[PDB]
């Protein structure tokens, strides 16, 4: 019953016009070996068993949580980024967090923080925005009176107002330069601690609706090609500051459901470019803020089971094409796993098995049972649950 | 100076203008997480690096030192901002520097530092000679790479550059019609320069268009753009567009003419259009086509789409 493996899903190959050029050259390998994978099991005569290896992700996962080998040197500046997306994977993978991990995660986190505000990408390092959202998040999902606490709350400000633009931009960090990326980072800790004061996203939310373009989707900066990462940052942060209305909503669910391989099954970052399983929390985690969105506007068309996505066919690209045998997730067949597409797959694989929207709720889960994952929120990439934990926490808490 | 590379390479606590000054080791905490087993060298770099850092020191060894923990991991923003104090206390020459940056981005294209960097150069130097033409190298090799087009985007702009870039875009245009950014690039430089409401520029890009479909019927990325340029306006506000895709759609079609169809009808039952109701139905149509066989990844979307449109031109 498999989508990808019926004999029709042949026709949805890509339909070179008979002439090639570097674009339509690749297209056509990683179509080549998709398709390796999908015979693998006809091929050998064997009956698809789409199943999620939880016990191996795990190992990986468990693991690295406080060990990782020289081969993550180069994310010596994003240690904070390693604690959410391990322990986002985890609590994907419903794997408890022992209290001494925790306890030690939320020490560390505290190192990476700074006197000013915001948290560096290591001990000592600076502070910028992309670990200050990374550690944040990490702290929201142990959730714990401990965890909240080492978030430095009157710093958290000072440093956000010291980024700000008056244009409505944010820096990266101070001395760098501004993104849609960044708004988001901002919107997302300024709103999960309750430190929006009433002019600190001034003139954010018509800033980054300027960055939407003739794709329909959102460039990283006004000007720039429509890109998956940004136009996840670019909807969500607006979900946050409840400015969604600001873009044109119609034209950007048209490019999200464009950027959905008819063959692979999975998203692409961009118009005309490849497979990869990150997308999968990227491109289809716009389905559900859009379907927020276009749900606040008394839509009616909507649909109250399932996302404007394939689901199922998306499903299947991460089960089959985007495990590594021995635990964590990746790009593409032949690509190294990394905790950053284990953390990812994962997310777009629960997005995509979980429908809800009001008191409608609807799965769909490939594969066998067990591959059903904890929910997660599509603004923050955190567990609802984490997301109304904090919120409730910290609004308790005067805004500074 | 010794590259990191060499084969002579001595680390850095066995060196002689470094033995004044004692390493500082990371501290992870009592007993840690996420912690990185580092090989000797980068423990080595970087030790050295926190001392430096910790104290301040603006010395010539310190900015070869950053070289070194660059290298180590590109993606330092603490050691690059290090490095740009150090380049401009030391009255470091940055035509050196541009020549550095040249090298790196080079070896690493896709790291960020290394772009934002060589953006504080120019600005600095106020100088964008060289900018076009080494980007235009590094696309050469990546036609797709979206700093490179970022950093573009910004030479262009920031030093009115836009003279040329249609040319580039069109040869760029000529080797790949399906790169996607080089499409971007196209809106770009009109859209800065002569715009798209120049009735003539619209008629020579959708002319343009039509003729770069005609050759590759299923590139996305021409179609995307002729719906780009044109569904702002309104579609509907080009009448013979229809007639002209239909005429098209022989030999050549896809899901994509039969989606730009069923845009037209959307805009046109949107507007008060005549001959609503045929209208309606047939892009309802064409709307099952897709869902159901032509474009079925999006099913979904495509049953939405159909939905909407009963609700909002049914007859009721
Ligand atoms: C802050 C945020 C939520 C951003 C999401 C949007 C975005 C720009 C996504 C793409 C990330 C990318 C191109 C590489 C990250 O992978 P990597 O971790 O393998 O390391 P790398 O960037 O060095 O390649
Ligand atoms: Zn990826």
């Amino acid at each position: 019953p498999l989508y990808s493996l019926r004999p029709e899903h042949a026709r949805e190959r890509l339909q070179d016009d008979s002439v090639e050029t570097v674009t339509s050259i690749e297209q056509a390998k990683v179509e080549e070996k998709i398709q390796e994978v999908f015979s693998s099991y006809k091929f050998n005569h064997l009956v698809p068993r789409l199943v999620l290896q939880r016990e191996k992700h795990f190992h990986y996962l468990k693991r690295g949580l406080r060990q990782l080998t020289d081969a993550y040197e180069c994310l010596d500046a994003s240690r904070p980024w390693l604690c959410y997306w391990i322990l986002h994977s985890l609590e994907l993978l419903d794997e408890p967090i022992p209290q001494i991990v925790a306890t030690d995660v939320c020490q560390f986190l505290e190192l990476c923080q700074s006197p000013d505000g915001g948290f560096g990408g290591g001990p000592g390092q600076y502070p910028h925005l992309a670990p200050t959202y990374a550690a944040v998040n990490a702290l929201c999902i142990i959730g714990t009176e401990e965890a909240y606490n080492v978030i430095n709350r009157e710093k958290l400000l000072q440093y956000l107002y010291s980024l700000k633009q008056p244009d409505g931009s944010f820096l990266m960090h101070v001395g760098g330069e501004v993104d849609v990326r960044s708004a988001y980072c901002a919107a997302s800790v300024a709103s999960l601690t309750n430190i929006i004061t009433p002019d600190l996203f001034e003139g954010t939310a018509e800033w980054i609706a300027r960055c939407q373009n003739w794709e329909g989707g959102i460039g990283g900066v006004p000007g720039m090609e429509a890109h998956g990462g940004y136009t996840f940052c670019g909807l969500a942060a607006l979900v946050i500051l409840k400015k969604e209305r600001s873009l044109n909503l119609k034209s950007l669910l048209q490019w999200v459901t464009s950027r959905q391989m008819r063959f692979e099954g999975g998203f692409q970052g961009r118009c005309n470019k490849l497979v990869d399983g990150c997308y999968s929390f990227w491109q289809a985690g716009l389905l559900p803020l859009l379907h927020r969105a276009l749900h606040a506007q008394g839509d009616p068309a909507l649909s109250m089971s399932h996302w404007m996505f394939h689901q199922q066919a998306l499903q299947e690209y991460i089960l089959m094409c985007c495990q590594c045998p021995a635990g964590g997730l990746l790009d593409k067949p032949g690509k190294s796993r990394d905790f950053y597409h284990t953390c990812y797959c994962l997310s777009g694989l629960s997005i995509a098995q979980h429908f809800g929207s009001g008191a409608m709720l609807h799965d769909v889960v490939m594969g066998v049972p067990e591959n059903v994952l904890q929910p997660t929120h599509p603004v923050y990439n955190i567990g609802p649950d984490k997301v109304i934990q904090a919120t409730t926490h910290f609004l308790q808490k005067p805004v500074p | 100076f010794l590259s990191l590379d060499s084969p002579t390479y001595v680390l850095y606590r066995d060196r002689a203008e470094w033995a004044d000054i004692d390493p500082v080791p990371q501290n992870d905490g009592p007993s840690p997480v996420v912690q990185i087993i580092y090989s000797e060298k980068f423990r080595d770099v970087y030790d050295y690096f926190r001392a430096v850092l910790q104290r301040d020191e603006r010395s010539e060894r310190a900015f070869k030192l950053t070289r070194d923990a660059i290298e180590l991991n590109a993606a330092n923003y603490t050691v690059w901002h290090f490095r740009r104090v150090l380049l401009r206390s030391l009255q470091k020459d940055l035509q050196e520097e541009m020549n550095y940056i040249i090298a790196i981005i080079e070896e690493q294209p896709k790291n960020y530092q290394v772009w934002h960097h060589r953006r504080v150069l120019v600005e600095w130097l106020k100088d964008p000679s060289q900018e076009l033409e080494f980007i235009a190298d590094i696309l050469n090799q990546d036609a797709k790479n979206y700093h490179a087009w970022q950093h573009r985007q910004w030479v262009i702009q920031e030093f009115r550059l836009w003279d040329n870039e249609l040319q580039y875009v069109d040869q760029l245009l000529k080797e790949d019609v399906r790169n996607n950014s080089v499409w971007n690039q196209r809106h770009f430089v009109i859209s800065n320069t002569t715009g798209y409401s120049d009735r003539a520029v619209l008629e020579r890009e959708v002319q343009y268009t039509l003729e770069m479909i005609k050759l590759v019927p299923h590139n996305e990325s021409a179609w995307n753009y002729l719906k780009g340029i044109l569904q702002d306006r309104g579609l509907s506000r080009y009448p013979n567009l229809l007639n002209q895709l239909l005429d098209l759609q022989p030999s050549h079609s896809s899901p994509y003419l039969i989606a730009f169809l069923v845009d037209i009808y959307e805009d046109m039952l949107e507007n008060q259009c005549d001959n609503k109701e045929d209208i309606l139905n047939k892009a309802l149509e064409l709307c099952e086509i897709l869902a159901k066989e032509k474009d079925t990844i999006r099913k979904e979307y495509w049953r939405y789409i159909g939905r909407s449109l009963q609700s909002k031109h049914s007859r009721e």
